[PDB]
């Protein structure tokens, strides 16, 4: 491929340079339209920034945590974290998201794989070795209530048990109930006056819960959860400019009241270098 | 003796002449075209009022002064009062459509100032209170209005910052979606066709706008010695391959 | 090998190798010709 | 039972590998592709749309007018604008190219920067664009700009101006982030005559600048972006 | 393939053992041009001298420590070594040093193996099981400033988890900006009057960062980091003098003042055996 | 699931083995070889070279 | 003994995966199927079938 | 696989949707037997109803 | 591949791809035709 | 068998089996010969 082709001295009633650019296209003009140039080849492909590639790599979506210790007593599990859960969203972590907001609609596979280490912040003999259970909980199932509930069962929803220390990794198919997930949306669930506007009403992909299967030792073990998140077989559709202004909350566009002046003002006039 | 400059669009019963064209966009390099079996759900036969929904509606116009920031309709909501367009749409749980749309601003070889006139697929606006605080459904439904974004804050209102396009993106950046400019040197008019765009092959017509329309003057309008100092804006827009289904009673909305 | 039955356990995608930029450069409805005048 | 040995590396998680996975959800059938407009393949295809450049950055908080480079009636001479090509950086950084720029770490390839003028039709103007290769310090005037890559821009009816930055370089890619060994050159800007109203008419007119890639680019080597952080997770 | 031929006496006008080494050239003369010789054949193909193999064993490159510990009250992470870092460099560790800097330039691709061990000085109930999280920072990336900032999320950096005690190894392509490394650079990275001179201007490859995911236990934990390197794919151009003085630099030529005479002294005369 | 057995030295690191190991940067494309004069490809080829000896070592 | 590396996930256990296991009653032989009216395949052919909704739910 | 046929105004003798409940029977009655509807296919199988899926995890 | 002897240690089945629901929604003696009258 | 994608992630490279030593022992613009006298 030629990423250069030669070209020599011009003086023509044909001038590539001078455009309109009110019409909205953006003419291909080349180094070889205004200055004289020699032949040179691409040597490249541009395997790197495909959207596969781009969205392909596992990103922190999400660190939440739960404790093993003893309930007895314990009037609200899930307040005591004896076991927490995830309302599951992809937009809460702003790394990943600011990739994904490129786009207005996306299609995918996702890749999860969740990292769990334990903590002793107060004296123990020892480390106990810990298995977690995370279960899906889809939208219209048991929520659980107590860690040890029957909703753990979970018979009939997908769970993973793996070891604090250890890694889980599997993959769900694209969940979306539409032909691809929408990363922005300009509607509402119904024509109210008062209802949210949004996505996060669109996008209720209802959430996933921790919990450690270990009875209480004599210490207490803090468990951190890390969720990460990889797009597998990538679709996206039309591109969008970038967000510029920081983030306040998950699904809304909203930005900062007194926010700084995102463009970086000179040192000095126009004319400086 | 064609000229990019001077066009003709007849559309139904009505039709739009411009002699100061500069060329016409069509979103993504697509053209309206109706619902294929192939993509359809919804087992009910569609309604296609044709002609009589498919012509030009042009609403109010504006008046572009030195001190203007810029406006921004929704669509459909925009055409929601037009005709038998707007019946069609109360009438029927779930329309598609895709439209032309012209935007008209003449002035003198003596002024100077530049639109911007562009598309914005799904333009999730965002509340000027920051945190989670929602836009309420009047807010981005302003009708033949449309937005006007030198108007203040209001309540359960969206921002109307411009160098942030309503959502928290550079007015700069804009030019990636389907644009045209209309400088008075040049231009006229602007023009885009738009295809229908969602991630579902029909939706409600009222819960979602699918595309907001924004003009926004980038070089200021700048009129000559003892002019008067403003131009007026006007938009012309058409529905076309419009198809409605699943009609019945009638939605009633908020406000 | 796929080792799984379902599609979305295989590994990523394989490149596009598709590129074309004309729908976002170019979305003008009668064509421009580089070199011939803009406006006509 | 088949002998095996495993390697150092065993059990690591390495967030760029790319292998297959047990599905959580064994057989279900996902939602139909229906066809929507607007398919992005490669971040490439993008960077070839041009957006505007906030060239007149010297305004203290983000405005408008921050993407209007003023021009002055009669001026002869003078120098209107100036900037280095650091495209991670400075004017270009919030612009789509400069933004997509920041996800790598290594760029190569022509820039296409253009003017579209906004002046009054009746008015006429010769501006030169000169592209300054390393080695040199930014031209303080046109005789020093001229010697360089440049094009004398003449305004008329055709109101846009395409200047191309042709790749000039010993080394074959340069960083994104602003490196010396790497820098890329200076562009300047100059009366080549001078701008001239009609009668009855007065003040600033303004050009808007823009810049998108040449099909000639090249990026690589991924990475984050300094253009975006935080500190605590968002919620609902 | 024989290593010497039969050969018998001579007594020629053809003497191939008189030459003239002011020419520059290195005369290939043999055994057999001066003495009787007998067939011997060769037995060795020269294999473990190929400079894929002479590069391409794992050398330690880099140690460096990071602790687990409250950071509760402590303003400078980086200073705690609550995570620390490493401007990627392959020139600190002097053993591999001196190997590569047989050749100018070179090319390879890299094959990183990190072991990280951990060790509690005083007194602890238990030994914690912490994974480590080492990340690449490429040049122009938002540096990490907590143990536990925001780019530890590393959506489009890559990183690995593995733990202490563990081995992790994956390997990068040769990310060079030219067609080789310089081993050399006699130049500036532009003609100011007080830039630096070498290849530190060159080689500025951005750093490498490790901290542990784990949250802190009540004892404190050491954890060592050693990072090996082993080329792979190796192409070596223009060999040059081997190093004789010790090093004071990454990146420099520059040896020490008041160094040692390299040359061994005999203990005798030039007569001497 | 296939059965294994794991043999004596699972988990070593041997400084000089030779495997394969995923690559952190995938996809990504090193830059193009240029023509350099002077590749050495074994120790063998460059210890032919003559160099001078520091006989007269006395001082 | 063949060269291994083992990946995140190894040793989960998945409620919802399918794979082999060795079977714990070797060379068992089950009870011969006989016939038996109305086997079920899907769900899918039983959600056919109608049945009465309790519309008058006031009680 | 087609989930809906198109189907067009009707004026007949012949009523798909009077039937008898108490012989037994759930008739297959479809939209397209008392609507006029358009061509859709189904895109789907069925797969994740089978038995051996509902009682396999 | 199976790995194993016994068939009871294979995984899962495979769909059925059987489905008929007339036993179920039509089990009457005299067919009945949709259209014709239910009770002649 | 290479069990990955990018070419970096494959072993070692196998013998040049290339050797040359002319390159650097006789670098001579006019040939010498061995035997034959060095300087003519
Ligand atoms: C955009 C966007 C991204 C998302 C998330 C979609 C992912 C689908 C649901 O995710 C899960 C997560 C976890 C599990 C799980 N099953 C057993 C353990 O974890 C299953 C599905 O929603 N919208
Ligand atoms: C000579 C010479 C040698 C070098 C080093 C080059 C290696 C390229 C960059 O090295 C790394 C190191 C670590 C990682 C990494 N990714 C995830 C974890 O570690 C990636 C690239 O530079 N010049």
């Amino acid at each position: 491929t030629v990423a250069s082709i030669s070209s020599g001295p011009k003086h023509t009633q044909k001038v590539p340079i001078l455009t309109a650019n009110e019409t909205g296209a953006t003419m291909p003009v080349l180094p070889s339209d205004s200055i004289e140039t020699r032949t040179t080849y691409m040597h490249f492909n541009g395997s790197e920034t495909d959207v596969e590639c781009f969205l392909g790599r596992a990103a922190c979506v999400h660190v939440t945590e739960i404790q093993n210790k003893d309930a007895t007593g314990i009037d609200n599990h899930r307040e005591a974290k004896l076991f927490n859960d995830w309302k599951i969203n992809l937009s809460s972590l702003v790394q990943l998201r600011k990739k994904l907001e490129l786009f207005t609609y996306v299609r995918f596979d996702s890749e999860y794989t969740i990292l769990a280490t334990a903590s002793q912040p107060d004296s123990a003999n020892y480390s106990s070795n810990l298995v977690v259970q995370a279960m899906y909980v889809p939208p219209g199932a048991p929520n659980p209530k107590e860690w040890d509930d029957y909703t753990w069962q979970s018979a009939s929803n997908p769970s993973v048990f793996f070891k604090v220390g250890d890694t889980s990794r599997f993959s769900v198919p694209y969940v979306g109930l539409a032909s691809a997930y929408n990363c922005f949306y300009d509607g509402y669930s119904h024509d109210d006056a008062e209802t949210q506007y949004g996505i996060t009403v669109l996008a209720h992909m209802g959430s996933m819960a921790f919990r450690i299967v270990n009875e209480h030792d004599e210490h207490k073990t803090l468990v951190k959860i890390r969720v990460y998140h990889r797009a597998k077989h990538v679709e996206a559709w039309i591109p969008r400019a970038p967000r510029a202004l920081p983030y306040t909350s998950i699904g809304r566009t909203n930005y900062p009241k007194n926010t700084e002046p995102v463009i970086k003002k000179r040192k000095g006039d126009i004319k400086s270098y | 003796g064609y000229s990019d400059r001077v066009q003709q669009i007849t559309l139904g019963n009505s039709t739009i002449t411009t002699q100061e064209a500069a060329n016409a966009v069509v979103c993504y390099a697509e053209w309206p075209e109706y619902l294929p079996d192939v993509d359809a759900s919804d087992v009910n036969k569609t309604s296609k009022p044709d002609t009589s929904v498919c012509r030009f509606y042009t609403l109010d116009s504006k008046t572009w002064t030195t001190g203007s920031k810029g406006w921004c309709w929704k669509l459909p909501d925009a055409l929601k009062d037009m005709g038998v367009f707007g019946q069609n749409m109360f009438f029927h749980s779930l329309g598609r459509s895709g439209y032309t749309v012209h935007v008209q601003c003449n002035a003198t070889k003596f002024h100077s100032g530049c639109l911007l006139v562009v598309v914005i697929p799904e333009h999730q606006l965002a509340s000027h209170e920051g945190g989670n605080v929602s836009v309420k459904y009047t807010f981005t439904h302003p009708g033949e209005r449309g937005i006007d974004l030198s108007s203040a804050n209001e309540v359960g209102g969206p921002v109307k910052d411009v160098l942030y396009n309503m959502n928290g993106t550079l007015l700069g950046n804009l030019l990636i979606f389907p644009h045209q400019f209309i400088n008075l040197r040049t231009n006229n008019t602007a023009t885009i066709v738009i295809p229908y765009i969602n991630s579902v092959p029909i939706d409600s017509m009222t819960r979602h706008n699918n595309v907001s329309l924004m003009v926004i003057p980038i070089a200021p309008l700048t009129v000559p010695t003892g002019a008067t100092p403003s131009l007026p804006i006007t938009v012309t827009i058409a529905p076309m391959c419009t198809e409605f289904s699943g009609i019945r009673s009638k939605s009633i909305v908020p406000q | 090998i796929n080792y799984y039955k379902d599609a979305a356990s295989t590994s990523s995608a394989g490149q596009s190798l598709s590129m074309d930029p004309s729908k976002f450069t170019e979305p003008v409805k009668d064509l421009m010709l580089k070199g011939a005048p803009a406006l006509n | 039972g088949l002998p095996t040995t495993t390697l150092p590396g065993s059990g690591q998680f390495l967030t760029t590998d790319d292998r297959q996975s047990p599905s959580a959800l064994p057989n279900y059938e996902p939602t139909p592709r229906i066809h929507i407009p607007g398919k992005v393949h490669n971040l490439l295809e993008i960077i070839q749309v041009d957006t505007l450049i906030p060239m007149n950055n010297t305004h203290t908080k983000d405005e408008v007018n921050s993407y209007l480079i003023p021009l002055n009636a009669n001026r002869q001479n003078e120098q209107v604008f100036g900037t280095n090509l650091f495209i991670g950086d400075g004017v270009f950084k919030t612009t789509l190219l400069g933004e997509i720029v920041q996800y790598y770490t290594h760029w190569s390839g022509s820039l296409r920067f253009s003017l579209m003028y906004t002046g009054p039709a009746l008015s006429s103007a010769k501006l030169i664009l000169a592209y300054t290769p390393p080695g040199a310090r930014g031209p303080q005037d046109r005789r020093e700009a001229m010697l360089g890559t440049h094009v004398v821009w003449d305004i008329g009816l055709q109101s846009t101006i395409v200047m191309t930055i042709p790749w000039t370089s010993g080394v074959q890619f340069r960083y994104t982030d602003p490196d010396t060994y790497t820098s890329a050159g200076f562009l300047s800007c100059w009366y080549q005559t001078s701008l001239i109203l009609p009668p009855e008419t007065t003040g600033q007119v303004y050009l808007l600048s823009f810049i998108s890639a040449c099909p000639d680019f090249k990026l690589r080597l991924m990475k984050d972006t300094q253009t975006i952080s935080q500190t605590v997770a968002l919620t609902e």
